[PDB]
């Protein structure tokens, strides 16, 4: 389709077309660079000589979109979908039923988001095309994605940045050329996410949030704002210690019940994913210790190892920041919690209200249950952070 | 400037127009001949 190229790459003007030109020669490192790109301070994501060819690159990308769901084929590695072993190896031909078995029990029920450029293709791979990895899957584009095709020398390959999670449904064993790949069918999730816009978060919360008190009582919302402004430790603390089976008491409990009924009074209309900066004594590992030394390789994968897949839960009262960026009251903290809050589900802005009432907080449900997707790690300085990518369940 | 002349009638310029020895009787006798437009192809541009 190099008629539709010719034609849609005219509209672009310079420097559109040096961001594409720049592109096509260093898409490796600009995409590396892609995915790690918000969780910064607020000065690193402005002082960059790539943030601006980042910038472009999306406005290219969402320039021209497509007006009917279509479907899209690439390869991806394993290693994105919580799978850190390796399947079939580059010189073998076959798969084993047994790894097909944990492939395919690794990811019954969990959604994993990506956030960065890739290259996709309409059709399926067939005579000509390089594969790096033995999984294929076929993903289902929504209506109006950005779709910017681009052609190389000979051929024609698309790009495309993601914001959302992708479920897949089955996976199946197919023969293509001789050698054994799984063939994975995978949906896109529809949601909303602020990675750097914190205009437009400020802006959406106070369009929801701002009629929010109108339905509560005044007593109610003093007594709220009088919890958050002054005994934000000390109830957690009380939570934490298993106040109700240790010391039961009714002028806590009546606390809990109030803040409790009032976050669950007014569930979101829209998914969204929050950002809470876990601290390392809430998994239970301190300082000192040689796992939470997340400098090294190893560290990195016991963590991975021993808590991508399992169960999380927050018996305090949740706070979660709606922004990526890093903050000053929480700069030390190595573990920003990826958690994806679906329609439906408990969860107040409570920036809407006026005063300073934190940093972007947002209270839910005291224990509350997670799932841990994936874990994964990115370049801070000389240090290296963790990502996990928790999801609200019911 | 002056008229343009149109004098062929195939694709490539090289056949004349001809007409017949009863419309060339007619036209000797004074007729003449009416110029109708049906269609005018063209392009627009389109700018980045």
């Amino acid at each position: 389709e190099r008629k539709e190229a010719e034609r849609i790459e005219q509209k672009l003007e310079r420097s559109e077309k040096e961001a594409l030109e720049s592109y096509k020669k260093d898409s490796v490192e600009i995409s590396k660079y892609s995915q790690t790109r918000n969780y910064f301070y607020d000065y690193q994501i402005e002082a960059n000589s790539r943030e601006k060819e980042y910038k472009e690159l999306r406005n290219a990308i969402s320039k021209n979109k497509i007006d009917k769901p279509m479907y899209v084929y690439y390869f991806e590695s394993p290693e994105k979908f919580a799978f850190n072993k390796v399947i079939r190896t580059e010189n073998q031909n076959e798969i084993s039923l047994e790894k097909f078995n944990e492939f395919k029990e690794t990811i019954q029920n969990k959604l994993f988001k990506q956030d960065g450029f890739k290259d996709i293709s309409l059709y399926e791979p067939g005579k000509g095309d390089e594969k790096p990895t033995p999984l294929l899957m076929h993903l289902k584009l929504p209506r109006n994605t950005g779709m910017l095709p681009y052609t190389n020398t000979n051929n024609v390959s698309t790009l495309i940045e993601q914001g959302y999670s992708i479920k897949i449904d089955k996976i199946v064993r197919i023969v293509i050329d001789g050698k054994h790949y799984i063939k994975a069918e995978a949906s896109v999730v529809s949601s909303l996410d602020f990675k750097d816009d914190v205009s437009k978060g400020d802006s959406w919360g106070k369009a929801n949030y701002n009629d929010w008190s109108n339905k509560l009582t005044p007593n109610e919302l003093a007594d709220v704002n009088d919890y958050m402004r002054g005994g934000y430790t000390a109830i957690n603390n009380y939570l934490i210690s298993n106040g109700p089976v240790n010391n039961p008491n009714p002028e806590l409990d009546s606390k809990i019940t109030n803040i409790e009924n009032a976050l669950k009074r007014e569930p979101i209309p829209t998914n969204l994913t929050v950002y809470r900066r876990s601290g390392p004594q809430e998994f239970g590992l301190t300082l000192t210790s040689p796992e939470y030394d997340f400098n090294k390789l190893e560290n990195i994968d016991a963590f991975k190892s021993k808590w991508e897949g399992q169960a999380l839960s927050y018996p305090n009262f949740i706070s979660t920041s709606i922004g990526s960026v890093n903050m000053s009251a929480f700069a030390k903290r190595k573990i920003v919690l990826r958690i994806t809050i679906p329609k439906g589900s408990p969860g107040a802005y409570l920036s809407a209200i006026p005063g300073y009432a934190g940093e972007y907080e947002v209270l839910l449900n005291h224990g509350s249950k997670f799932k841990i997707n994936k874990i994964d790690s990115y370049k801070d300085g000389t240090i290296t952070k963790l990502i996990v990518d928790a999801t609200l369940i019911p | 400037l002056s008229p343009l002349a149109l004098n062929t009638m195939d694709q490539f310029s090289s056949r004349l127009i001809p007409i017949n020895y009863d419309q060339l009787k007619k036209l000797d006798a004074g007729k003449q001949i009416k110029l109708e437009t049906t269609q005018v192809s063209g392009n627009f541009g389109t700018k980045n």
